[PDB]
């Protein structure tokens, strides 16, 4: 219903997926540094992960890039 | 307990009058800028007239709401002048708003209005020209021209000259109207413009295929036409119901019984005589099998108006019950034919036992020339049928106004004073009307109007702007042709619309 | 209309047997006192069926308890069937009443 | 109950086409980056042309409204060039306010644009070949389905669909005498197969009903029996209680099942087509007890299907099993039991050379996205040939005509003069927008890129060559084989000024307080 | 007040200043609303219904004012209109004009009773020379032109244009048909507008004009035993059942069948109660109607309470809902009961016309009711301007000629009387020029031109103004000698009634 | 609900079960490091670098730390007494603890098999209480003190007692109350009443036939129910019926004294039947 045109979207599609590709790579690696998982559904209910698949689950993210990159990873 | 007196209320009157006038302004002219009006239900309105869009528009001004009647009063009587009168009484209300402030405010306003139109309506009716069946024309060449004339503005192809003679004859056939509702142009997929058609009865744009549809008769030298407000299908009479099964006869049972009552519905009308069963609603899977097995024609989704227009041409009746119908609520032709022009299977209903209806079959199946020709043909009707009605005919595009506005300002020097301006400005009020079509024809109206003023002065037959040509000329000679009476009507409508309101700066408004 | 009645009918029907249980239930308690009171001081007797069986004390109390219990359960049996038969009447009433009427 | 003034409203109207045509401008062709959709209901999707997106996108404004409106007829017939007029009519739209900004009638500008299409029409008329034939048009439809099957689902043209595109449209085309209807040709995906499972279907395809495969799987005759009646005791796809009040009625049922099986095996066979489409559902038990008898029995059929395949055959349906005639049976040119996918059931493909009053060509997919991405190819590739048989006329597209048709019109300007030259000038320029805009969406500098075939347009005329649409280092429309139905381009031509011609219609920009409400 | 106390919305400024202005603005409206005028005043109803009238009460009724000042007086114009036709549009403006002279006297500082009485004093003096202003009287109430000469005035006093044929058709309506000897009936004379044809096409059908459709066969007999019923057929069936259609199925086929002969019963019992016409405030019932077609009972499918009213009124009828076989109570009156087509609509007609029960019902053809309404406004007045119930009305100059006559007279006396009484009596004879100023506007001239000549014409009882060019420069019409005259009566009332309030309305400071 | 604050409510909570000691103090330890952290973060040391330095160093710490501590005999309940009591008197609660220290270390010394005295989990050890009583009425108990009892005719004192579990209903299934009834009429009830009565006695019978001297019946909600009269018929079987008992205590009596869950007559087995050398209820102290 609503056109999202090139650059401002390409920021949004980036900046989220930019934000997405980080706290995963933060965690990613053996010395990849953990990210606290946050379930806003249950209080803050938490883990602290090296897994981005968990990251997607706990805090729901909306980026089309993400939703793609969600499916990819 | 609300109201206001005073010129502010009077100015409040003209405040609305000019604005709503601006709407219709060229709305009936070919061009403008349109606002499609989608209504809170989601209902889009592009309407060529302001009137329908005025039908949409609330008027907080009883003053401007009167013209809603008057423009409609000029709309209902004709269908034109709605725009025009809307551009006139306002133009009046335009003119005198200073004159009021200039002191014309007393009732010499409304006292002067009457003779003004009274002057014209005689001078109006006199200059108009009458024709016969042998006179200037077959009486067809009148309509031929007047259809050609209306087929002119949108240029399409030159077959507009040939389409002219087409529409004339059904126009001859009914002419129980200035309006075209009982004839109508049916845009017909397939064919060419050059081959168009005119039905001597109704006919249906598209009827749809079913089981054995090429089987179901497309040809009757007479039908019995079942006009159905309702449909028939397996969803109308269930094809689906369960049963508790012991012998598989139980499987055979619930299927067989259901199949009947669908066929009951239609055989009762099939045995009520209907060879043409017209459901303006679809026919479903199992029901049309019966229609297919009956070997009597049925039609699903056929136009309700054409279905209504049928009982105009065919003298039929809409059958809201499908059960145990009869032949009088049926309908007739002395030809039911059906054939697919282009892609639309097209019912042919003619030889009808009567006609309240013909219809015009426009082919080429093409979006462009046809929609214009239609819009052009509709006014041919507005002319050619009214040309039939009134053979005395006059010419537009300033073929009159100059002379009129001349004739008036001519008499101004006798008056001079307040109503002298009513001799001059009532004169003035005329030429904004063609001033729209010079916008539409892409001209400067002024010098167009200027010379034609002089060329009704030094001239004085029909000289005036022609948007059809996009030129100026003697317009009756340009064959710009409309009867006189429609003038007098708009004249009476316009001159009366104003004078009432100028007599009112005093308007009482109460919730109680 | 007859459809409305059977549901009213079966209502108080299966209502009838369910009530007298409580008096039996009541006397089931009345005998428990006495089955707690009797050691078998004088010969204890169940009677179920046209035979009068030889009855022993210890088996009698658990019986009448079960009898108490079995009966006590049977307040629920129709209290299910109560609303059952009660409802199907009411549903048809306004219909069948008006059906009786017109 | 507030009212914009003319130009104002149009200035308010011109605020519409810009972005919505813009969406096309980086989406034009394969070098155009195609369109994406997301939903308030939470569905992110890719969209295409105008119609797909502009229907999936929702249109606020009468301009935007007319888009889908103006759009339909395009993709209906030709199917290719849909996204084009959006840019184009939007360009001319921005040419219109411009000439109003240049102080020229909204009236007049829309005037000289109309026949400005003609000098582009006559210009287009000349372009490329106004001819194609069966063995010929095979190859451009190859090319057409090259760029069709190579621009959308896969970038690899898969010659199957590329040929599946040519044949069944011909099948309805050669039936209709160099006429064909996009309704009749139909593109049907069903996933679980592959985008490399692609089927030319001139008849109906439905999963052959097996309440048992082992009880013989077979297809019989070439012909189909379309039945509202039972080919085995009937049932309307709704639960039918199977109980037996005694232990003995347990014995008689399966006999009754088989007594009517063989009887309906009898009475439908004597009617014809032992394969019989029974509109009715039925128990998987006894359905395979007829299968146990014989003749795989089609049950739980869609109510539409029977009449759908009926009308396609041109034959009727048996409404009542006591009524038996082969015309109330269907007509299969070939009934063929066909395994649907490697993943799942055999279907029964009814391929109708008897009569096909519908032709539903088939494809499968590894995903529902790609399979519809593929149908997206298929429909419009079937749409070009649709007209492209009605006229075999084709014009090398992609900006070569745009750079060219502008030649006639903008040169027709000072041939015209007064207002028409403007309405020739601000007209034709809108054409070269797209090769610009195609160079835009490419990595290409458009004015530069446009300048090139320009020199060509001075060097040569109406290049069958042109600029790379594929963004090929070489620039033709020949080497690119970018050529569109010389209908469709002009069909596309018909659309653009019409919209501007639409936005002007009457003088009423007023609203009651209802405009878009 | 200064305190928290009591209740008043008048006094201090209000009494002096604001009441007078509350006594002003609407009189200001009525100024060209009365007398010959081209003034027109749009009005919307509680219906929000756009309409134009120079009649006050129509406008008045929907006007609310916190003051009684504007409020209370309007009853007088009604008290007037209770007596007669127009002159009512003159009543208030006469007050308001002469009033605001007193606030000037209040500026000049004249005491209430000092301001009060000189008017009252001269109010006699008006009424005293008012008979000296009788220039004619009403000869033949049967004659058209005898009467049309008058009727033109209140219509003129309403509106200038249409007055003539109105004044004709109203006597062609035959105000003749009553003695008007003290016997005159505007229940037997009703204005019934056909929407259709023209208003020059508007007729007068003597006998009740009911544009309501004459339903089925016409009256049993013309001396119609009339059954006027608010709801004579509401339907005889009740379908409530198991399904409120069928549950026990045959129980349906009883009542839809058993309903209609109860409508027959009722309709037969319409023939049995004896009504030569039955009248339905509620709906017609078709079978009943068919039975009433069998029984040939004239019927009215639907009846306005207005219908039912006049029906209940003149017939002696009583409109009743009846689910029962009906009972004549309503009975008859009218001895001829017909069907007419005027504007080509079925007109239920009732005529007994006895010269006393005599029904002459004006039937207005016209294509607009608002048209026929602002018409009927003046038409309302003309008949009851004709209705004096003096066959000899002592016809006095119409149009306001008598005004200037006593302007000289009573202020010349107002001169003669001494004291602060003077201006009281002097302002009195100055109250005339208001309308000679008011209509002079719509006429298009200043009032000095008017009044100086209206003075310089001196004693005439003819020479006067209105909406005219004669009203412009000459300050001369014949508001006597042309056929525009007035009954002596409403004069006395239009004079007196307003003088009372103008006195009285000031005295109350509360 | 702050998560690093959650870590804290997580932190000492473990130290509760980790010890029950230094739990307040393991709050005191954490921040001190975290105090040193932002420093290293103001220095910018890396969280991996920061981390791996530390738990390592803790090892490095605990070593030197370890020898500071003095190994004391864990076989000697007195040395156990002394140290713990010295601990207890080096620590907060000596009031009853030191009085209860002969109890504490003993049940421990009981569940102490090794001279090592291992970890000594509290599992087999069962804390019980009795309203009132006395701190002297406190005692260790060598076999499970159980909540109340069910004896109608049931055995009060039973010994060497095979302890039955019931995970099945003994009443017959509950139909309209506890038992099997179908009646709209008394003929209906009087006929089928034969069925329910007799079998529940049989299902009762087989239990004692399965060699249950004690019966653990978990709660009648953890049950369908036991009809007390058939249970009186079962109490007539002179089994020791403990009914309405926690599944936990069932599991405790399962894990600890070895009465494993019995959901069926066949599922009565000596493994699922604990042996109570004396099971007798006591009212006193």
């Amino acid at each position: 219903a609503d056109e999202e045109r090139a650059e401002t979207a390409r920021l949004t599609s980036f900046i989220g997926a930019i934000a997405i590709g980080d706290l995963v790579k933060s965690t990613l690696g053996p010395k990849g540094m953990d990210k606290i998982l946050l379930s806003s559904g249950r209080d803050a209910s938490l883990m602290v992960t090296n897994d981005g698949a968990t990251i997607l689950k706990n805090i729901g993210v909306d980026n089309p890039a993400a939703k793609v990159l969600v499916d990819m990873s | 307990t609300d109201s206001s007196q005073g010129i502010p209320q009077l100015v409040s009157n003209i405040s609305a009058c000019q604005v709503i006038a601006e709407a219709v302004r060229t709305t009936l002219g070919p061009r403008g800028m349109d606002k499609l009006i989608v209504d809170g239900r989601g209902k889009a309105t592009i309407s060529n007239d302001g009137a329908t869009i005025l039908k949409l528009l609330d008027v907080v001004h009883p003053a401007a709401k009167t013209l809603v009647d008057i423009a409609k009063s000029q709309d209902a009587e004709v269908g034109d002048g709605t725009t025009s009168v809307t551009l006139l009484a306002a133009e009046f209300l335009k003119q005198v708003k200073p004159y009021v402030e200039e002191g014309l405010h007393p009732q010499i306003i409304i006292r002067a209005f009457r003779t003004a139109t009274q002057l014209a309506v005689n001078k109006i009716k006199e200059i108009a020209v009458t024709v016969k069946k042998a006179d200037k024309v077959e009486q067809r060449k009148l309509l031929e021209k007047c259809a050609m004339t209306a087929l002119s503005s949108k240029l399409i192809s030159q077959q507009k000259a040939f389409f002219a003679k087409m529409v004339v004859d059904a126009v001859m056939m009914l002419d129980d109207l200035l309006q075209l509702k009982m004839i109508g142009i049916k845009k017909v997929q397939g064919g060419a413009l050059e081959d168009s058609q005119l039905v001597a009865g109704v006919a249906f744009k598209k009827t749809f295929s079913y089981a054995g549809f090429e089987m179901q008769p497309k040809k009757y030298h007479n039908p019995k036409i079942a006009l159905l407000n309702v449909e028939l299908e397996l969803k109308a009479e269930k094809d689906n119901a369960e049963i508790r099964v012991h012998t598989v006869e139980d499987y055979q049972a619930i299927v067989d019984a259901e199949w009947n009552i669908l066929y009951d519905k239609l055989e009762k009308i099939h045995h009520s005589g209907a060879k043409v069963v017209l459901s303006k609603l679809p026919i479903g899977d199992v029901a049309t099998q019966y229609f297919a097995d009956r070997d009597m024609f049925c039609a699903g989704r056929v136009p309700e108006e054409d279905l209504k227009r049928t009982m105009m041409a065919c003298g039929g009746s809409i059958q809201t019950s499908v059960n145990a119908l009869s032949a009088d609520v049926l309908g007739r032709c002395q030809v039911f034919e059906e054939t697919q022009i282009g892609g639309e299977r097209y019912n042919f209903f003619t030889g009808c036992p009567k006609a309240k209806t013909c219809t015009f079959i426009l082919r080429g199946g093409a979006e462009q020339f046809m929609e214009e020709t239609e819009r052009s043909l509709h006014d041919a009707i507005m002319i050619v049928r009214r040309a039939i009605k009134n053979d005395s005919v006059v010419a537009g595009g300033g073929a009159i106004e100059m002379e009129l506005s001349k004739y008036l300002r001519d008499y101004s020097r006798t008056i001079p004073g307040k109503q002298q301006l009513l001799i001059g400005a009532y004169a003035k009020a005329l030429e904004i009307i063609p001033r729209q079509l010079c916008d539409n024809a892409g001209f400067d109206a002024t010098n167009i109007l200027n010379k034609l003023r002089a060329r009704h002065a030094q001239g004085g037959t029909w000289y005036g702007v022609d948007i059809n040509n996009e030129d100026i000329a003697d317009n009756f000679e340009a064959f710009v042709w409309e009867p006189a009476m429609v003038r007098i009507n708009a004249l009476t409508a316009a001159s009366e619309a104003a004078c009432l309101i100028v007599s009112v700066d005093e308007t009482i408004k109460n919730p109680r | 209309v007859e459809k409305y009645q059977q549901l009213q009918k079966d209502l108080s029907k299966s209502m009838s047997g369910r009530q007298k249980l409580e008096a039996q239930l009541t006397e089931n308690n009345i005998v428990k006192e006495e089955l707690a009171l009797l050691d078998g001081s004088n010969v204890v007797f169940k009677l179920l069926g046209p035979v009068l069986v030889k009855q022993e004390l210890g088996e009698a109390r658990a019986t009448v308890g079960k009898r108490l219990d079995y009966i006590t359960a049977e307040i629920k049996r129709y209290e299910s069937q109560l609303r059952d038969l009660e409802r199907q009447s009411e549903q048809q009433r306004e219909t069948l009443a008006q059906l009786q009427q017109e | 109950k507030s009212r914009l003034m003319g130009l104002e409203a149009l200035k308010s109207h011109i605020m519409a086409a810009k972005a919505v045509a813009n969406t096309m401008r980086t989406s034009l062709g394969p070098n155009g980056l195609d369109k994406m959709m997301v939903d308030k209901d939470g569905d992110v999707t890719v969209t295409n042309d105008g119609a797909t997106i502009l229907s999936m996108m929702d249109v606020d404004h009468q301009i935007a409204k007319l888009m889908v409106e103006l759009s339909k007829s395009q993709d209906d017939e030709i199917g290719d060039g849909t996204t084009g007029v959006v840019v184009l009519a939007g360009a001319l739209l921005e040419e219109a306010e411009q000439l109003l900004d240049r102080g020229i009638h909204p009236i007049r500008i829309a005037d000289g644009y109309e026949q400005a299409a003609r000098v582009a029409i006559e210009h287009l008329d000349k372009i490329s070949d106004s001819v194609l034939v069966d063995i010929k048009d095979t190859e451009p439809l190859i090319q057409t389905a090259k760029t069709t099957l190579g621009s959308k689902v896969v970038n690899s043209c898969h010659r199957q669909m590329a040929e599946i595109a040519v044949n069944a449209v011909l099948t309805v085309a050669d039936m209709e005498r160099r006429d064909v209807d996009f309704e009749l040709i139909k593109v049907e995906g069903k996933v679980g197969g592959r985008l490399e499972d692609t089927k030319l279907i001139k008849g109906v395809i439905v999963d052959k009903d097996f309440s048992h495969p082992q009880m013989p799987k077979k297809v019989e005759d070439a012909k189909i029996a379309i039945l509202t009646c039972p080919f085995e005791p009937p049932k309307p796809k709704t639960k039918h209680k199977l109980d037996v009040t005694s232990v003995e009625d347990y014995k008689a049922l399966q006999k009754y099942e088989k007594e009517k099986f063989e009887e309906m095996i009898q009475q439908i066979k004597e009617t014809g087509a032992n394969l019989a489409i029974c509109q009715w559902g039925f128990d998987d038990e006894a359905n395979h007890l007829l299968l146990q008898n014989n003749l795989p029995a089609v049950r739980w059929v869609g109510g539409p299907e029977i009449e759908l395949i009926a009308i396609a055959t041109g034959g009727r349906i048996v409404p009542r099993f006591s009524e038996l005639t082969a015309e109330k049976l269907g007509f299969a040119g070939l009934v063929q039991e066909i395994s649907f996918g490697t993943t799942k059931d055999k279907m029964l493909v009814i391929e109708q050379c008897k009569n096909s009053r519908a032709v539903t060509i088939f494809i499968r997919g590894g995903n529902k996205m790609i399979i519809e991405e593929a149908k997206r190819s298929l429909h419009d590739a079937l749409c070009v040939i649709r007209n492209l048989i009605r006229d075999n006329r084709v014009v090398y597209g992609g900006g070569a005509a745009e750079i060219s048709c502008a030649l006639a019109v903008s040169q027709e300007a000072d041939k015209c003069p007064t207002l028409e030259q403007y309405a020739m000038r601000a007209f034709a320029d809108a054409l070269e927008v797209i090769p610009m805009a195609l160079s835009e969406n490419s990595g290409m500098n458009p004015i530069q890129t446009m300048t090139e075939v320009r020199a060509r347009q001075v060097k040569e005329m109406n290049p069958a060559l042109g600029i790379d649409c594929l963004h090929k280092g070489t620039n033709d429309m020949k080497q690119q084989h970018v050529i569109e139905t010389l209908i469709g381009k002009k069909q596309q031509i018909s659309l653009a000024t019409q919209m501007v011609r639409m936005i002007l219609k009457i003088d009423d920009i007023r609203k009651p307080g209802e405009s878009e409400e | 007040m200064l305190k928290e106390g009591a209740k008043h919305f008048s006094g201090l400024e209000e009494a002096v200043y604001r009441n007078i202005q509350a006594c002003k603005e609407l009189a200001q409206t009525t100024r060209t609303a009365y007398g010959p005028n081209g003034m027109n005043k749009m009005v919307i109803n509680h219906l929000e219904k756009l309409f134009v009238t120079n009649d006050a009460a129509t406008i008045l009724r929907e006007l609310e004012v916190q003051h009684p000042a504007a409020k209370m007086i309007v009853m007088a114009s009604h008290m007037q209109e209770q007596e007669v036709g127009d002159g009512t549009n003159f009543v208030l403006v006469f007050a308001g004009a002469l009033l605001e002279l007193a606030e000037e006297l209040l500026r000049i500082g004249l005491s209430v009773s000092e301001v009060i009485e000189g008017y009252e004093i001269a109010c006699r003096k008006a009424h005293e020379i008012l008979p000296n202003l009788v220039c004619c009287s009403a000869k033949n109430l049967r004659d058209i032109d005898e009467v049309s000469s008058l009727l033109r005035t209140s219509i003129m006093s309403k509106q200038y244009g249409n007055e003539v044929f109105l004044a004709k058709l109203i006597a062609q309506a035959c105000v003749s048909i009553f003695p008007d000897s003290g016997h005159f009936n505007v229940d037997n004379i009703r204005v019934c507008k056909i929407l259709g044809s023209g208003i020059s096409s508007s007729s007068v059908l003597h006998g009740m004009v009911f544009k309501k459709e004459t339903e089925g066969d016409v009256t049993s007999v013309k001396d119609a035993k009339i059954a006027v019923y608010s709801c004579p057929f509401d339907g005889m069936i009740t379908e409530t059942k198991g399904t409120v259609l069928i549950k026990t199925a045959e129980e349906l086929m009883n009542f839809s069948k058993g309903e209609e002969n109860l409508m027959d019963a009722q309709v037969k019992a319409i023939a049995d109660t004896g009504a030569n016409v039955v009248v339905t405030g509620g709906k017609v019932a078709d079978m009943a109607l068919h039975y009433a077609n069998k029984y040939n009972i004239m019927l009215v499918r639907l009846n306005s309470k207005w219908d039912l009213r006049r029906l209940c009124k003149t017939v002696g009828a009583t409109a009743l809902p009846r689910l029962t076989p009906p009972v004549l109570e309503e009975m008859g009156h009218c001895d001829s009961v017909y069907l007419s087509e005027v504007g080509d609509t079925q007109v239920v007609v009732f005529k007994h016309e006895k010269e006393d029960g005599a029904i002459s019902t004006i039937v207005l053809r016209g294509s607009t009711d608002n048209l026929m309404d602002d018409i009927e406004r003046a038409v309302d007045d003309g008949v009851n301007t004709f209705k004096v119930l003096t066959r000899d009305k002592r016809l006095v100059p119409g149009g306001g000629a008598t005004e200037i006559e006593l302007a000289k007279q009573i202020t010349s006396y107002g001169e003669t009387c001494p004291g602060l009484e003077q201006y009281a009596i002097k302002k009195f004879a100055e109250a005339f020029e208001a309308i000679p100023r008011a209509l002079a506007e719509n006429s298009g001239v200043k009032a000095n031109e008017v009044i100086s000549k209206l003075y310089a014409v001196h004693q005439e009882g003819n020479k006067n103004v209105g909406l005219d060019i004669e009203a412009e420069v000459p300050a001369v019409k014949d508001m006597l000698e042309a056929g525009i005259l007035d009954t002596y009566l409403g004069k006395y009332w239009a004079i007196k009634l307003a003088t009372n309030a103008a006195v009285t309305v000031l005295r109350v400071d509360q | 609900l702050h998560p690093a604050a959650r870590m804290l409510v997580e932190l000492s909570k473990a130290q509760d079960i980790e010890a029950g000691d230094g739990t307040t103090s393991v709050v005191i330890i954490a921040g001190s490091l975290l105090d040193s952290c932002t420093k290293l973060l103001q220095k910018g040391i890396h969280p991996t670098i920061i981390s791996e330095s530390f738990q390592k160093a803790l090892e490095k710490g605990i070593e030197i730390l370890t020898d500071m501590s003095r190994p004391v005999e864990l076989s000697d309940r007195e040395t156990l007494l002394n140290s713990a009591t010295t601990s207890l008197n080096s620590k907060v609660v000596s009031q009853y603890s030191s009085l209860l220290s002969p109890m504490s270390v003993n049940a421990v010394m009981k569940v102490i098999d090794p001279a090592t005295a291992t970890s000594v989990d509290l599992r087999d050890i069962k804390i019980v209480k009795k309203l009132g009583g006395t701190i002297d009425d406190c005692e260790l108990v060598e076999g499970l003190v159980l909540t109340q009892k069910v004896s109608n005719s049931g055995i009060t004192r039973v010994e060497k007692a095979k302890i039955g579990l019931i995970q099945f209903c003994l009443s017959a299934p509950k139909t309209d109350m506890d038992n099997q009834i179908v009646v709209s009429d008394y003929a209906q009830m009087d006929r089928v009443l034969r069925e329910e009565r007799a079998y529940i006695l049989n299902l009762v019978k087989q239990i004692k036939k399965t060699g249950c001297n004690v019966l653990l019946i978990q709660k009648s909600i953890l049950r369908d129910a036991l009809s007390d009269l058939a249970l009186h018929f079962l109490n007539k079987m002179k089994i020791m019926v403990i009914k309405d008992i926690e599944r936990e205590d069932i599991e405790f009596i399962c894990k600890t004294i070895g009465t494993k869950p019995v959901a069926h007559i066949d599922q009565f087995t000596a493994d699922m039947l604990g042996s109570a050398e004396l099971a007798e209820e006591v009212n006193l102290n």
